[PDB]
């Protein structure tokens, strides 16, 4: 019985899996081919658990898991028994998403919760939390990715149809806000970040009014651009959207029982590729 | 509901209530569809072609030098198919001759190499369109019209052959001239069908075309053979410019050019493509991108291997960005095939330093693994891929998997933590006093072993989990046999139930 898990996700060696359902339970599975082996199940969340992430393995085996309960929780693998070694609930709704920085800020986690509200909780020299914190979105917030980069940054979806793009500050040291972007009709699902280090940056902005918009900014000045993927309402409402490393293809998860995959070609616009 | 995002293996995961897991490890659709890219034999004897060298501004491997030839491809292909044909053609007009003669001059060589090239590709032609014609004069109800079709096979003699045998004598030696380019006969050929076409109240159909073909120009002209565009393969009137045409004021490129100035070639037909990019010598670049928009004829590999053979042989120009477009383009396709060491040794064709130390680095360290197998996979490693890279890679792994020697070439303290036998120790010592936090070095320092310092110093650590109670048991086991008394008393002033028992 599993008739609704919400989100999974991969470690860094794609060995162990790690699925969160609707029953508040996360199950970690070691990954052979087809054999997927269940060799856990974590029960510590009161409400469906929406999202898991690891962490770099340079921290060990971390796994922060955010859940319906309005309570992020990190758990750790102990000599193969697992643990709740913390928690961040600063939150006074839902909590959506929860991403893990690039490993060269330490290890910074990224928390996005209704309230309308985004944590980035680094981890002391004692292990305990720091907690600095930011308000991104007015009737709530959706999604929040990590963008890479070598200055740092991120993107916010919010339910106030807005993908913001904030920067660390050492002047404020709460990350300022430093550009915006309209252009979805309803509650902006999901953010994606891509980690391309070429020419320009990529996001895919998918959304509840079945669009999903690409902001291809040229550099580090001139603004974004708007180009709607294809011009065409999608049958059903998307929900996640996500860049692949090597490449720069784009996988679309519409509430259609498939998934898309969309390539840019040299028109600089997008092609379907499956 | 649906949920999917892409592995960090570029591939992905997507709701599946059918499985075990609730999801579904998906092996990415590969654009990439050549099968010898698979087989590892290929890539090894690929890479003993290749010379690396460390970049100039990082110590990432990046290629020195190639003897990568279209040629080098055959032996893993068909010669029925149609790829191979792509890519024996790309070899006749790219792949360096060589004239093993020696030559007075060099000038004689280059003419030469011309001329052997010319006769290579133009056998080629004969090759393809051979069929097609063969078929054509099965057909003919006419012996002067089977002459020029056996023309349209570059076969002087056996039309030379048919004329004497049909009675066309004249016709005959006239004939016998065709390939040299005498321009005395290519004059007077055009002279006598400009006489015909004023007055001359009938000329045989075919006579006129051969004699077209003597003037060395039968498209470019008043008597066209333009029209059999719509009888002929392309490539077949081309062969009538290659052979005829005009060969020796000409180079093969500007002779082609010419003929592809005459006649649009369909866009998708990439031996046409291939032909279009041989003829647009000052400017390939320019056309590629053309073509690159336009078609997808050329795939990601090709393109990739043809911008590379022409970059290492001198034989053209590509933009440093237009070389690592293509490059990135094949090595991602290599790694969505899961074909890791292929794409690696792609990626080392990068310019762009930068790019390719990310590139390489990021792949190394995420899949260290199924790069460390074989001999296939170690010269692989021994590409040029930094020590540093590779132990650093599989310094993660371990601390991922539960290393030492890796850090030995914060993190450091974590794994004295995991470690806690006294050679190891020495060792350790060792490589930190190679290298030179500080308390640890006093603890050990004091445990190889004034006994104050060790004292505080073990205090602070303390201050600084089952492994440090050990550390601390231990460090009570020694002051007790210290002891075995003032000095210690003074010092010193289950942990707990341990320190009431002392006092």
């Amino acid at each position: 019985h599993n008739e609704l898990i919400h989100d999974a996700v991969l470690d860094y060696y794609g060995k162990r899996l790690a699925t969160c359902s609707s029953d508040k339970t996360i199950k970690i599975f070691e990954v052979e081919g087809e054999t997927h082996k269940l060799i856990d199940t974590l029960t510590g969340h009161e409400g469906p658990v929406w999202r898991v992430d690891w962490a770099h393995p340079k921290f060990g085996t971390i796994l922060a898991s955010c859940s319906y309960d309005g309570k992020v929780l990190i758990w750790k693998e102990e000599n193969g028994r697992w643990s709740q070694i913390a928690v961040h609930a600063v939150h006074s709704a839902s909590v959506n998403s929860v991403q893990w920085a690039p490993h060269e800020y330490g290890p910074l986690l990224l928390v996005a919760s209704s309230d309308g509200k985004v944590s980035v909780v680094e981890f002391k020299e004692n292990g305990t939390t720091s907690p600095i914190i930011i308000d991104a979105h007015a009737i709530g917030v959706n999604s929040a990715s990590w963008a890479p980069a070598t200055s740092r940054k991120f993107v916010t979806g919010g339910a106030d149809n807005l993908v913001k793009i904030w920067k660390y500050n050492s002047d404020a040291q709460t990350y300022v806000l430093e550009s915006t972007l309209e252009g979805h009709s309803d509650w902006v699902r999901d953010v994606a970040w891509s980690p391309t280090v070429l020419l320009r940056s990529y996001l895919a902005s998918v959304s509840q009014d079945r669009t999903c918009i690409i902001w291809t900014q040229d550099n580090e000045q001139g603004p974004w651009k708007k180009t709607l993927l294809k011009e065409e309402k999608f049958p059903d409402v998307l929900w996640r959207a996500s860049w692949s490393l090597s490449g720069n293809v784009l996988a679309l998860s519409g509430g259609d029982n498939k998934v898309t995959l969309w390539k840019e070609n040299l028109e600089g616009k997008w092609e379907p590729a499956g | 509901y649906t949920f999917a995002k892409f592995s960090t293996g570029s591939m992905l995961l997507t709701k599946d209530i059918v499985g075990k897991s609730g999801v579904s490890i998906k092996r990415l659709p590969t654009e990439l569809q050549r099968k010898f890219l698979f087989d590892d034999v290929y890539l090894d004897k690929e890479i003993e072609k290749v010379t690396i060298e460390a970049r100039k501004s990082n110590p990432y491997p990046q290629i020195s030098e190639s003897s990568l030839l279209f040629k080098d491809a055959l032996d893993y292909m068909e010669k029925t198919s149609s790829d191979y044909n792509l890519w024996k053609l790309s070899s006749i007009l790219f792949d360096p001759v060589s004239y093993p003669y020696k030559t007075d001059n060099d000038q004689v060589k280059m003419a030469l190499l011309k001329k052997e090239r010319h006769c290579r590709l133009t056998s080629w032609i004969v090759s393809q369109i051979g069929p097609e014609i063969e078929e054509k004069i099965r057909n003919s109800s006419n012996e002067i019209e089977q002459i020029f079709l056996y023309l349209l096979l570059n076969d002087v003699v056996r039309a030379s052959k048919l004329a004497i045998e049909s009675k066309n004598g004249h016709l005959s030696v006239l004939i016998s001239y065709l390939g040299s380019n005498d321009p005395r006969i290519r004059d007077l050929a055009e002279l006598q069908l400009q006489k015909w076409s004023t007055g001359g109240c009938s000329i045989d159909k075919n006579i006129s075309k051969i004699y077209k073909l003597l003037s060395g120009s039968p498209f470019e002209g008043l008597f066209s053979l333009k029209e059999l565009e719509s009888e002929f393969s392309w490539l077949c009137l081309l062969n009538l410019t290659l052979c005829y045409g005009q060969i020796d004021e000409y180079s093969l490129e500007s002779l082609v050019q010419s003929h592809l100035d005459k006649f649009s070639l369909p866009y998708d037909d990439p031996i046409g493509v291939i032909f279009q990019l041989y003829a647009a010598n000052e400017n390939t670049e320019k056309l590629y991108k053309e073509v690159r928009q336009r078609t997808n004829a050329l795939d990601v590999q090709f393109c990739w291997y043809l911008i590379q053979t022409l970059r290492f042989n001198g034989t053209r120009v590509f933009s440093k960005e237009t070389s690592d477009e293509a490059t990135f383009a094949f090595a991602a396709q290599l790694e969505f095939a899961q074909l890791h060491g292929h794409s690696l040794f792609v990626s080392c064709f990068l310019n762009d330093d930068k790019a390719a130390e990310d590139t390489i680095k990021r792949l190394v360290m995420r899949e260290i693994t199924l790069l460390r197998a074989s001999t296939n996979d170690h010269i692989l490693n021994r590409l040029k891929i930094p020590s540093q890279l590779i132990f650093n890679a599989q310094a993660l792994k371990d601390r991922y998997e539960g290393s030492e020697v890796q850090n030995l070439l914060d993190l450091a303290e974590m794994a004295i933590v995991t470690s806690l036998v006294q050679n190891n120790e020495l060792k350790t010592l060792r490589e930190i006093l190679n290298e030179f936090v500080s308390i640890n070095v006093f603890e050990v320092y004091l445990k190889l072993v004034q006994e104050t310092i060790d004292s505080l110093i073990s205090g602070m650590k303390i201050f600084y989990v089952a492994a440090c109670c050990n550390v601390m048991s231990q460090e009570i086991v020694s002051k007790i046999l210290e002891k075995n008394k003032a000095k210690l008393l003074e010092l010193p002033l289950q942990d707990l139930m341990k320190c009431t028992y002392k006092i």
